[PDB]
RNA sequence: AACGAUAAAAGAAGUGAGAAUCUUCUUCGCCGUAAGGACAAGGGUUCCUGGGGAAGGGUCGUCCGCCCAGGGAAAGUCGG
RNA sequence: CGAGCUGGAGAUACGCUUUGACUCGGGGAUGUCCGAAUGGGGAAACCCACCUCGUAAGAGGUAUCCGCAAGGAUGGGAAC
């Protein structure tokens, strides 16, 4: 989520975990509008979890470039 | 003084019985889903299909036991404990229902 | 790309009565065309498809106080397939 | 009502510490804080006992007379009362976590 | 005082806590280069389904173009 | 800082926190469309392009004024 053992990634999986959680909640709107959605805490997280990723890499476009 | 009451209830006549109770609330209960008139198949048990069948059907034959056991004798019983029991795929359903 | 431009599904009795043959329908974001949405849908579950429609949908709803009325707009999809006539379980709902 | 700003952010107090209750009603009641928070400025001690009634329209069966739960206080108490008689804070000492101070008086016990 | 053109109404059936005034039926009447129908500007979601009844409706109102929930307008060729 | 948090409207459930959440300090990164806006157009938030980089997506450039290597500039400010 945060530690060192995430940012080692390079820039083909660990930009796969970028669409990865934008399709996962895809298919929990679908619950949303039909009765079959109880985490409502599987949004907020989810979320959380996808600005843990385009900010990393972000980074490496600074650090290694000034 | 405590005694418990059991009934033991065989599969034979347990799946026709949600059949027509399920069916036949759906010709009433408003679900912004559909109109009541038409209903699917795959949706009643999405939307409400969770806690709203087995408790519902459970908690609304034991009241009408309950309900009719008052007019028929005229005479408030006692206090007596309902416990809800795991529900099966779909077969012979028990409980228990104990009192002072 | 292929998982974006979403919005939310569908249900009414018409939508589904016509779902037995084929005919599909997901809303959008608010801001979506033809062509971009046509690529979003045939690569998201795998299947081709003919048919596509997307335009602003507002719909004011409010209940009780002197505080307006809001209007939300929900681009609406409503695909078709040639041959296919399920795609996976959606179909058998 | 300036939302109790009256005091500050912070509580004298935890939910895990037994607090007595004075000032008011039954006194010399000690209990145990369960929920609370600095905002309302609230207090649920399990030694104010308040029998009160909880009212559905229709859920299933309603069916509810007068349930038994706790009721939320503010700062007309004294947290930390063992000593048989009401104390503060003023002693701050250190064992081996150097990330959290203590409290004492004239013992050193919490 | 007035309840907003002197194109009127009647009965039966139903509903309902309660109906002259909602519904159904069958009659009566009035418009018919229109008091029919289709567009444009303009309004905005008033539309349809189920509900509701305080307020708006110059009486009632169980009804509404009133209040709430939901749904409804998918065109390479009609307009742009 | 510290043992609570999950915004006002306080309601329901799921959850986030003692491997230091919330909150307060203070820096960073994201920043749709409009708005001098300046890509071109235009009844503000709408329409239409062109070029370069490139698996799709997607990114950046694209007014005019003075010097014309950098850079600065015409907009906004209650009152003074």
């Amino acid at each position: 989520m945060k530690p060192s053992e995430m940012r080692n990634l390079q820039a083909t999986d660990f930009a796969k975990e970028i669409d990865a959680r934008k399709k996962e909640l895809m298919e929990l709107r679908f619950q949303a509008a039909a009765g079959q959605l109880a985490q409502p805490h599987r949004v907020r997280q989810l979320r959380r979890e996808v600005a843990q990723l385009n900010t990393v890499k972000a980074e490496l476009a600074r650090k290694g470039e000034q | 003084n405590k005694v418990e009451f059991k009934v033991s209830v065989p599969a034979a006549e347990v799946n026709r019985a949600y059949d027509q109770v399920w069916a036949g609330l759906a010709r009433d209960v408003r679900v912004p889903g559909f109109r009541p008139g038409k209903a699917p198949r795959k949706v009643i048990e999405n939307r409400v299909g969770k806690g709203y069948v087995e408790s519902q059907v459970r908690d609304r034959l034991l009241e009408t036991h309950y309900s009719q056991g008052l007019r028929e004798l005229g005479l408030n019983l006692v206090d007596a404990t309902v416990d809800p029991q795991d529900v099966q795929s779909g077969q012979a359903f028990e409980f228990t229902v104990k009192g002072e | 790309s292929h998982y974006d431009i979403l919005q939310a599904p569908v249900i009414s009795e018409k939508a589904y009565s016509a779902m037995e043959r084929g005919v599909y329908s997901f809303w959008v974001s608010p801001k979506a065309t033809k062509t971009e949405i046509k690529d979003a849908i045939q690569q998201a579950f795998g299947v081709r498809v003919i048919g596509i429609s997307t335009m602003n949908v507002p719909g004011k709803r409010k209940r009780v106080g002197r505080f307006i009325g809001q209007r939300n707009d929900r681009k609406k999809a409503i695909v078709r397939l040639a041959e296919g006539q399920s795609i996976e379980a959606l179909a058998g709902q | 009502p300036s939302a109790g700003s009256h005091h500050n952010d912070k509580l004298h107090f935890k939910k895990g510490d037994t607090v007595i209750v004075l000032s008011g009603k039954h006194k010399g009641q000690t209990g145990k804080v369960l929920l609370a928070l600095p905002r309302d400025q609230k207090v649920v001690v399990e030694g104010v006992n308040v029998i009160t009634k909880n009212v559905k329209p229709s859920m299933t069966n309603p069916q509810g007379g007068q349930e038994q739960r706790e009721l939320a206080l503010h700062a007309s108490k004294v947290a930390l009362v063992d000593p048989e008689t009401g104390k503060a804070t003023r002693v701050r000492k250190q064992i081996v976590d150097g990330k959290k101070v203590r409290v004492a008086v004239a013992s050193g016990k919490t």
